[PDB]
């Protein structure tokens, strides 16, 4: 199988800027007839992929002219002139030379803007969960950029990693920010034997890690 | 042209899964139909194509012996017998039309979700996320509504009929042991929370679970 | 090189009744199909 | 409207692109044309892009 290499993996660009993405094959994919057969696919979150560039030297019937494709017999490059709010998504390559056919690696593409200050919050468990017999300590971090950020859990000064769940979404549309939750589930009996629970955050926009701690017995 | 697929499919691991593909508006028995596997994490991997006219089948060298296609000529329908299924194959399945060396991939399907698990359909468990007793009153405060232990996806966690829709945050589903744990948050002013009544609502259509839950200070 | 001749003509009429005139000096090759092994060097027409 | 389908057997002549023997791809082209009328009285248009194979074995 002829594997695809997509470069880069992520190219955050601003609105209106020109972006070029390379898609290389391990082998020659030029057919003996004299035409190279490759497909470009654009997939949006929660929808079926769309068509923009088939038979690279040509253009799909229905896609605007802002997309273009070029390259030599082996190296291929997809170019966008002005990135709009609709161009968010993931690119994919599809070679059509040899049997069987295979896909690419998938190139993540979103927009880029300036840096933002992270908003950190911590939530101790509620009384209903205490009556149930559990303890879910949550740590939200909203409206931060870029994704380079680390979350750490401390129990009485000791690092804790078991039971930590990290979740994050994509780049939002109205504010272009990132969000991340860290959830820690423990037993209620363990909640009454320790003293201090702390969520700490390290981000590029903060020289000191943002600390949010709370004590059981205060 | 128009494509139809089967509904959601759940099954215990080790058994077989059958999904149906219906095609109308064109000559169904004239050119290739290929299916695509998308892991919910990343990447696109193909599974194979078939020619509904003859008994021509081929498979990717990685997914050999995992599935076996079949097509009907009387009824325009394609099926796929699936072999012993493992928890590493729970992904989304697409179908598409294709004709090699020429115009190809002009339409798609809608998406088939296959969720294989050994668990059983359990109703959700809703919980609040109340801040600590000792905390500094800032200008704004974040909220939290958690749902643990439900199957299968999806669920709808909203605020009061869309009243608090700005700055909301709902994260993707992540497992802990065998079920899902999902939190929803939103930022509100601090001068309004002690006065306005807010209640997070949870709707699960697969289990018909409509539960509202109010968050109260300590 | 192969030199092969085809002889066309009338059968039941003399020159006093039917007289043939070649429309083209050379044989047309606008829709020729290249067999691959044989290529036509030339095709000449003669009136006798 | 008239809808007419006569069966037939055809012996087309297509060049053999024999480079990768034996496995390979053969490209055989076959033309349809009206020998009697040119594009002055009739015009030909394809109903479907692909040759239907409903009856193929
Ligand atoms: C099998 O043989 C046929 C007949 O030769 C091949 O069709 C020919 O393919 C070539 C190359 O794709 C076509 O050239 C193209 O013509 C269009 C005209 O619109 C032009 O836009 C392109 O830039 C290119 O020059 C040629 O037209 C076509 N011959 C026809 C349709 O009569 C076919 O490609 C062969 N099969 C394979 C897999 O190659
Ligand atoms: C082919 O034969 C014809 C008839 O004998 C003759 O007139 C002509 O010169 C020949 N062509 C060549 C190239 O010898
Ligand atoms: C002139 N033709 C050529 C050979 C036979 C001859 C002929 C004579 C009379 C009637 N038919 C044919």
């Amino acid at each position: 199988d002829v594997l695809m290499t997509q470069t880069p993996l992520s190219l955050p660009v601003s609105l209106g800027d020109q972006a070029s993405i390379s898609c290389r094959s391990s082998q020659s994919i030029v057919h003996s007839n004299g035409n190279t057969y490759l497909e470009w696919y654009l997939q949006k979150p929660g929808q079926s992929p769309k068509l923009l560039i088939y038979k690279v030297s040509n253009r799909f019937s229905g896609v605007p002219d802002r997309f273009s494709g070029s390259g030599s017999g082996t190296d291929f490059t997809l170019k966008i002139s002005r990135v709009e709010a609709e161009d968010l998504g993931v690119y994919y390559c599809f070679q059509g030379s040899h049997v069987p056919w295979t896909f690419g690696g998938g190139t993540k593409l979103e927009i880029k803007r300036a840096d933002a200050a992270p908003t950190v919050s911590i939530f101790p468990p509620s009384s209903e969960q205490l009556t149930s017999g559990g303890a879910s300590v949550v740590c939200f971090l909203n409206n931060f950029y870029p994704k380079d950020i680390n979350v750490k859990w401390k129990i009485d000064g000791s690092e804790r990693q078991n039971g930590v769940l990290n979740s994050w979404t994509d780049q939002d549309s109205k504010d272009s920010t990132y969000s991340m939750s860290s959830t820690l589930t423990l037993t209620k009996d363990e909640y009454e034997r320790h003293n201090s629970y702390t969520c700490e955050a390290t981000h590029k926009t903060s020289t000191s890690p943002i600390v949010k701690s709370f004590n059981r017995n205060e | 042209v128009q494509l139809q697929q089967s509904g959601a499919e759940v099954m215990k691991p080790g058994a077989s899964v059958k999904i149906s593909c219906k095609g109308t508006g064109y000559t169904f028995s004239s050119y290739w139909i290929e299916w695509v596997k998308q892991r919910p994490g990343h990447g696109l991997e193909r599974i194979g194509e078939i020619l509904p006219g003859s008994g021509s089948t081929n498979y990717n060298e990685k997914f050999r012996g995992k599935a076996t296609f079949t097509a009907d000529k009387s009824s325009k329908t394609a099926y796929m017998q699936l072999s012993s299924l493992t928890s590493e194959d729970s992904a989304v399945y697409y179908c598409a039309r294709y004709l090699p060396y020429y115009y190809a991939m002009d339409y798609w399907g809608q998406g088939t979700s296959v969720t294989v698990s050994s668990a059983k359909t359990t109703p959700p468990s809703v919980y609040p996320l109340a801040p600590g007793s000792a905390a500094q009153t800032n200008s704004m405060v974040t909220l939290g509504c958690l749902v643990k232990g439900y199957f299968p996806e999806p669920v709808t966690v909203t605020w009061n009929s869309g009243s608090l829709s700005s700055g909301v945050h709902t994260f993707p589903a992540v497992l802990q042991s065998d079920l899902y744990t999902l939190s929803s948050s939103v930022t509100v002013p601090s001068s309004t929370w002690p006065s306005e009544t807010v209640t997070c609502n949870v709707a699960h259509p697969a289990s018909s679970t409509k539960v509202d839950k109010k968050i109260v200070p300590r | 090189q192969q030199n092969c001749t085809m002889k066309f003509g009338s059968w039941t009429y003399d020159k006093a009744k039917i007289d043939l005139v070649n429309m083209h000096s050379r044989v047309d090759q606008l829709d020729f199909w290249e067999s691959g092994e044989w290529v036509i060097v030339d095709a000449v027409g003669t009136y006798n | 409207s008239i809808f007419w389908l006569p069966p037939a057997i055809y012996k087309s002549a297509c060049k053999i692109e024999v480079k990768h023997f034996p496995f390979d791809q053969q490209n055989c082209t076959m033309k349809f044309r009206s020998w009697t009328y040119d594009r002055t009285e009739i015009d030909l248009v394809l109903k479907s892009e692909v040759a239907s194979l409903d009856d193929f074995t």
